């Protein structure tokens, strides 16, 4: 309902997590957990790769189709880049109905 | 080639390829008998009031002619917009002409 493509054995659920690393254990045994840990967090790349197919237009419509445009005059800002303080943004939602189909 | 078969179909269409896009468009025409079949001197010179930049010496003829000099002969206002909102550029490759279902 929210949108999308309901699938039935989607794209799995991808786990991470940084391993414990104990500091330094006590002298003498004890059974309790060990509840204290060297203070740690990670980072790297990841990459995500999708092939998409594509459904292509055959209409016969004679007239010209509404399209999604950049808007023409001067602006303050591009839309769908960043701020002066490198902070990007959004301006709108950009739906996917634009060309059009007979019923 | 008879006078009950028609020697052409209507061939209106675009297709596009890839690299490419074929555009194909047909129309029927009409071409009365000019200047009485003749072939006549035509000229306009400096007389009455026709300045001088605008004199001439010429002939018209008894013949017309085809053009399709004119991107909307080929492309329809949805191919125009297919090809102006995708392309960096586009040319010319090649062309074929055909005259057909003649009447006199
Ligand atoms: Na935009």
């Amino acid at each position: 309902l929210m949108g999308g493509f309901g699938l039935k054995h989607p794209p799995p659920q991808i786990l991470i997590k940084n391993t414990p690393v104990p500091a330094d254990p006590p002298t003498t045994f004890n059974q309790s957990k060990l509840n204290s840990f060297i203070t740690q967090y990670s980072t790297g790349q990841v990459s995500v790769e999708i092939e998409w197919e594509l459904q292509k237009e055959n209409s016969k419509r004679w007239n010209p189709e509404i399209q999604y445009t950049s808007n023409y005059y001067k602006s303050t800002s591009v839309d769908f880049a960043v701020n002066t303080e490198g902070v990007y943004s959004e301006p709108r939602p950009i739906g996917t109905r634009y060309l059009t189909r007979n019923l | 080639d008879g006078v009950g078969s028609s020697s052409g179909n209507w061939h209106c269409d675009s297709t596009w390829l890839g690299d490419r896009v074929i555009t194909t468009s047909t129309r029927t025409w009409a071409l009365p008998t000019y200047n009485n079949h003749l072939y006549k001197q035509i000229s306009n010179g400096t007389s009455g009031g026709a300045t001088n930049d605008n004199t001439y010496f010429g002939y018209s003829t008894p013949w017309g002619y085809f053009d399709f000099n004119r991107f909307h002969c080929h492309f329809s206002p949805r191919d125009w917009q297919r090809l102006i909102n995708n392309n960096w550029g586009f040319r010319p490759k090649r062309l074929s002409f055909k005259l057909f279902n003649i009447q006199v």
